[PDB]
């Protein structure tokens, strides 16, 4: 159940797999920093509060630290630690010159103000200024969390440094050294790996049948993406049920303006199958709607030559060892949701060079990186006869584990 | 401890003393010990000076006698408690004393028949 | 510089009056209190070389603890006031300490250094005492060993010799299996001791015990035409032998042929078995509390039959012995070490006493019997009077007095004259040999013609006792694991 | 377990006697800089083992943090956070430019080499080097520390920073920059503050009686400076025993026969138990000893009207209550233990200036120190009717709450 302990098992069965000692392991279940700072705020009523704010680092051997910040109230040291150690893994994955790296404050900003998040992110970046930096730790937005936010915090370390530092932090607007295809960053990602895994496959995007759990945002995205080639079956879990059931039959482009706030995308009280439909005879498939949707009971039901995870945890152990006895492609999450990170990567390289992209040179660096990176876990997951998010991990925990050893720390 | 420490010390003393050595400086590097059993091949190698008679084991035998010590405590699978000594006193399956119950009642019989048997 | 054996003196615990002991089939003695039992303790003085463990036959009569029990050790920890050390130092030898606290008759206590010109420490009540105050306490608990290996040793025979080496073997790592023939494993203890002596609660609580442990007694079963020697062998590794001696010596003289007369064994079993059923209301045992009662052949059995009888309120019962009494004082010949030959005066005679008031007597000696009546029941029993003398070459031999005939009244008799060796050759399905109908094997190296075939107990013992039996049947458990595995610690 | 909510309930006590809002105990309550780090160890059979270090810093308003380091298995962030509290009240109470500092390390020496231990010690300073400095943070020795390892921490420090930095850690060698007067420190705060609490209850020190409780460094330095002084000690103790003499106990020959240890007593002759040694007749009772030795029974049976808290935590707090009710002057541990503190402080001025002063300028400067403070809480405990240990804790806290509200933190 504990979050890190799964992510400590995962990193010790990657690490076995690739065949490293243990004190690889010991080095790299737990961060090498965590910081724990408590910082001031006057609010608006003339009070002061003190608010809790954490920060994780896990390896530099790569490179310097990056690492997103959420603001809620559920954060905790050992999810702080955890998602560090997912974002070394995503950064191995793609190849950034990166390490793991995360953050995190104990408050509400819902209840917080303008005025009032604006010195809490001030006063958390001058609690942490002294081990952050371009060169040390790159902070990016999370959860609860925008471009204001990151605009205030480079202010703040500009301010600390005496010098303008724009690759410090990401997620930044365009004004203040921001890059473009931030937004559809995570559709693209994961359009990028259907349709490699359709070319890696025998299935082509002309007919391409494809299911999708979500629907929303992401889902929405994707569908709309794929209807310009492929075309569509069913759409299941829209927030209401099995809304969607054309069976067979494609949907008109309804990207323009339409949100799932007010109905979906033309009516709430349209005939409605019942909350999961599956099944039916598909190519792709893209299940996101809740966590562990799937399970060993009905991991033999469902008929997707190929499954691209979009979501987390959507889905589990003994369904993805199921998936891949069946011979069906699995994605994992790991991978499909990289392209955020990849972009925030190429905003730091803009920021260092001071030379800023345009959307076309961001969406094909993008496709080449994850192109590659699908092909080395493609690739290194025949050759071991495993699976695809055991392939990722290794090839995550490679680059930090080679790194570490070149280096003498183990 | 304190009081095993001193008393322990007290006792070291007394065993110079013995001998009238009256600085632990000078019997420390003093050999005031003989042994009773040891090869003089031993005694040469390792403890040069000391006096052994008859000789006596080796260090094969030694090594032996450790290693079963050693060998039957970390085994000991049946009993939580330790074995009764007999050092200075008599106990049944324990070490041979001379002066056994058999011995004593047998010569008290013996000495108050005036019988020969 | 303990002085206790100099300031304090002998007591003894709570005892029922004897008068009104009679009139319930209970426990007739008691443990120590706390500060009994220490005043008592303190009186041991760690003794140098303990001549009450020697545990050794000494002209032909035992002295000491035969299970070597560290009696200074728990004394001086009764004396300090450690219980819980004392029953773990207690157990360390004697895995049956409960029985012994109220069975054993304590030759330790007449093998004593404090023995000489002064009373003996009070050993066995001490030992029942501890033992009490653990089972009181709830400290004994099955130790449920976690090293199981799957080996069997199927023990034959319930008495303590087989409850001792079932413990053993379990407690090594081997599953055993032990058979009786009666419903209620004890052997002994269970029907030949008497409830009086022992509740058989106690015992019953103890073979809980064992089971809980792994021992997985069974009952009803001979293990003769029942089950056979050959399958016995080829489903079991090791077999042992722990049939003991029930075999009871008989006297080929006329007129022992008249209904009436029956062994002390079967008498005492049937009345305990009665007892445990229906509380002795199924009338399928032997009454005669409007009977005489002659019991010929002293020691254990005959203290327990004359109890029985007196608990049944038997008219006139009567003791026969043909050994001269007992003096009350040690003799020329018979100094501390020996096993004291005094007179001691135990249970089933000071009630005896207390209780008849027109005949305050007892111990009748110097005479067995002759001739009995005839015709169908008992009427009447003759008696004349034997002398120990010297003849050829100063050798006690018996001689009759014609003078002395003499008549009582004998309704109901009892034979406990001595006894025989195990149950042969009724059991020669294996070809264990034998002397004296007893098993042919060696104190120590208990391995007989057969390979996997141990004997064990009063089988090779003869005639011996509850610790005796405990002590041979550890010995036999460590000989057997170190054969079937090569080691044994014990 | 409870360590540091009793710190927080003292903090507490204290800052609601002052007057203090409770934001003052919510910005006090907990350091607001906690870094725990992991330290790889290259150990002499070839094998590496990561060691957890942890270094909290409770308050820089004042001034930069001081605080010590300590080689143990038992170390835990809550121990960390407390002792990093207890030393900014040591800090307030002798009126140091210091905050409250704590560095911990989970190891065992005594299984630890002296290779291992210099490369531990180097991986602390490393890994802490981002946060601390002869501005930010000076570390100092503690339990399985000395100056050995201060000069490997000194040199790790230099190495990193490109020169010398001998103000970054106290506790140094004298060839390395260290200070007179670091062996005597303790005792001779002890003895100002018997000197000063004699003058105020009108005991005369010339022929007053003293009993101290253990013949350590401190214990051996303090005797010697009441014979000095003319003070008459009637009884001493160490591991074995004490000995007891109303009329002088030659502190000269006991002192010349003193083994390292600090043992005194002969070998066959019977000594005095501690517990009969703290009922004697003495004026001055000087605990320097195994804490927890004062208790409800033996408080009723001490015969001493002024008692010095030498050691850690010699008292209870029955104890102090009987000793209040019975008109006993009681010195904390807090002040009368702050020589080595107050010595580390003069250490860290000689290394800034460049000078480094002498015995006899130590000693004076420190005998300033500690009557001002001792005088100062005094009158504080005698102007409001409460303990001197309430008083000390008052004035600790009072200099980081008014450092705070003059920097606008609360
Ligand atoms: C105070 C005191 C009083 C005593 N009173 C008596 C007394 O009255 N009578 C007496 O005889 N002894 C008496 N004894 C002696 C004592 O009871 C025995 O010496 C001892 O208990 C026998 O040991 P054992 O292990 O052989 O037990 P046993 O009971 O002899 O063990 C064998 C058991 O298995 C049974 N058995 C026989 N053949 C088989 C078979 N083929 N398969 C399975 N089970 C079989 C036997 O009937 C018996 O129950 C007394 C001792 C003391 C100290
Ligand atoms: S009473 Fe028995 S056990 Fe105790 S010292 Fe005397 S002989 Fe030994
Ligand atoms: S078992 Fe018998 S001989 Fe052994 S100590 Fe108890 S009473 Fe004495």
């Amino acid at each position: 159940l504990d979050v890190l302990k799964s992510t400590q098992t995962v990193i010790h069965k990657a690490l076995e797999k690739l065949g490293y000692p243990e004190e690889v392991y010991e080095l790299l279940k737990e961060p090498m920093r965590l910081l724990t700072v408590k910082i001031p705020v006057r609010m608006d009523d003339g009070s002061v509060k003190i608010f809790t704010g954490y920060r994780a680092q896990h390896n530099d051997s790569v490179g310097p630290t990056k690492g997103g910040i959420r603001f809620h109230p559920n954060v905790t040291e050992k999810e702080v630690k955890a998602l560090s150690i997912w974002m070394s893994l995503k950064c191995g994955i793609i190849d950034l010159p990166y390490g793991g790296g995360k953050g995190g404050i104990v408050c509400d900003p819902r209840d917080m103000s303008f005025r009032e998040l604006e010195r809490l992110s001030r006063g958390y970046v001058r609690a942490i200024s002294q081990i952050v930096g371009p060169t040390k730790d790159v902070p990016a937005p999370d959860v609860f969390t925008n471009s204001q936010i990151m605009a205030w915090m480079m202010d703040e370390y500009s301010r600390i440094d005496e010098f303008n530092s724009p690759g410090f932090i990401t997620g930044k607007p365009l004004v203040l050294g921001g890059s473009h295809g931030r937004e559809s960053a995570t559709a693209k990602g994961v359009t990028i790996c259907i349709k490699e895994a359709a070319k890696k496959r025998g299935i082509d995007i002309k007919g391409a049948r494809v299911v999708v759990q979500g629907f929303g945002n992401a889902g929405s995205y994707l569908a709309k993406f794929m209807h310009d080639a492929g075309a569509k079956v069913v759409g299941i879990s829209d927030a209401y049920g099995g809304l969607y059931d054309p069976e067979g039959l494609d949907i008109d482009y309804l990207l323009d303006r339409r949100d799932s706030f007010g109905t979906v995308t033309k009516l709430f009280n349209d005939t409605i199958t019942n909350q999961e439909l599956l099944e039916l005879d598909c190519d792709i498939l893209v299940p996101a709607a809740i966590e562990n949707q799937i399970t060993e009971e009905n991991a033999h039901n469902i008929r997707a030559k190929i499954v691209v995870e979009a979501a987390n945890g959507p889905t589990t152990l003994e369904g993805t060892k199921i998936l891949s006895d069946r011979d069906i492609l699995l994605v994992p999450d790991v991978l499909a949701s990289a392209g955020g990170v990849t972009v925030s990567y190429f905003e730091w390289v803009q920021n260092n060079q001071g030379f800023y992209w345009s959307e076309e040179e961001v969406e094909e660096k993008l496709e080449k990186m994850m192109v590659k990176s699908f092909n080395n876990i493609y690739e290194m997951a025949n050759n071991r006869r495993i699976d695809m998010r055991l392939a990722a991990y290794m090839v995550g925990v490679r680059k930090m584990a080679e790194a570490s050893r070149f280096r003498g720390w183990i | 401890v304190s009081k095993y420490g001193k008393s322990i010390t007290e006792g070291v003393v007394k065993v110079m003393s013995k001998m009238g050595i009256s600085t632990v400086q000078s019997y420390r590097g003093a050999q005031i010990f003989e042994a009773v059993g040891i090869s003089r091949d031993v005694i040469d190698r390792y403890f040069s000076g000391t006096a052994s008679q008859l000789g006596g084991i080796d260090l094969q035998t030694i090594a032996e006698e450790a290693q079963r010590r050693h060998r039957e405590a970390y085994q000991d699978d049946y009993s939580k408690t330790l074995e009764p000594g007999s050092d200075f006193q008599w106990r049944n399956g324990g070490e041979h004393h001379a002066f056994n119950p058999k011995t004593i009642h047998t010569l008290q019989w013996a000495c108050r028949r005036n019988d020969y048997n | 510089k303990p002085t206790g054996f100099m300031e304090i003196k002998r007591e003894k615990p709570a005892e029922r009056d004897p008068l009104t002991r009679l009139k319930d089939w209970k426990e007739y003695s008691a443990p120590f209190s706390e500060e009994a039992s220490k005043r008592q303790g303190a009186r041991c003085m760690d003794c140098g070389t303990p001549f009450c463990q020697i545990g050794a036959d000494i002209n032909g009569f035992t002295s000491g603890c035969p299970i070597y029990n560290l009696i200074p050790e728990w004394n001086g920890l009764v004396y300090r006031g450690r219980w819980k050390e004392a029953l773990e130092r207690l157990l360390k030898t004697n895995n049956f300490p409960e029985f012994t606290g109220r069975v054993c008759p304590a030759p330790c206590e007449g093998s004593c250094t404090l023995a000489i010109s002064d009373p003996a420490v009070s050993i066995k009540n001490i030992e029942r005492t501890i033992i009490d105050k653990g089972f009181e306490n709830g400290w004994i608990q099955p130790r449920i060993p976690k090293k199981r290996t799957g080996k069997k040793v199927a023990i034959v025979g319930s008495g303590p010799a087989g409850l001792a080496s079932a413990d053993q073997l379990n407690q090594a790592g081997h599953s055993v299996t032990v058979f009786e023939r009666a419903d209620r494993a004890g052997g002994l203890l269970t029907y030949g001791i008497p409830n009086m002596k022992l509740e058989k609660g106690i015992v019953e609580r103890r073979i809980k015990l064992l089971t809980q442990e792994g021992i997985d007694f069974v009952t009803n079963t001979e293990i003769g035409v029942d089950i056979t020697a050959d399958e016995l062998k080829e489903q079991f590794d090791a077999v042992i032998l722990c049939t003991g001696a029930q075999k009871q010596r008989d006297l080929l003289i006329e007129g022992r042929d008249s209904k009436g007369v029956h062994y002390a064994m079967d008498y005492l079993t049937l009345a305990t078995k009665s007892y445990l059923d229906s509380n002795f209301k199924d009338k399928q045992f032997i009454d005669a509390k409007g009977k005489d009662v002659i019991v010929i052949g002293g020691g254990d059995t005959g203290a327990d039959c004359v109890a029985t009888a007196l608990r049944q309120k038997a008219k006139s019962v009567h003791q026969f012995g043909k050994h001269p009494k007992l003096p009350p004082a040690r003799t020329n010949d018979n100094m501390w070490p020996e096993q004291p030959h005094v007179f001691t005066l135990e249970y089933a005679y000071e009630e005896a006493e207390a209780k008849f008031g027109r005949d305050p007597r007892e111990y009748s000696i110097q005479t067995t019997k002759m001739v009995a009546d005839k015709n169908g029941k008992l009427k009447e029993l003759h008696t004349i009077q034997m002398e120990k003398v010297k003849n050829e070459h100063g050798k006690y031999e018996f001689r009759e007095l014609p003078g002395t005939e003499k008549v009582w009244p004998a309704q109901l008799v009892f034979i406990a004259i001595g006894f025989e060796g195990t149950e042969q050759p009724l059991l020669k399905q294996f070809g264990v040999n034998s002397v004296n109908n007893k098993i042919s094997a060696a104190y120590g190296d208990y391995q007989t013609n057969i390979d996997g075939v141990f004997a064990a107990g009063d089988a090779r013992r003869g005639q011996s006792l509850i610790v005796w039996a405990i002590n041979e049947g550890r010995e036999v458990a460590r000989e057997v694991d170190r054969y079937l595995m090569g080691s044994s610690v014990l």
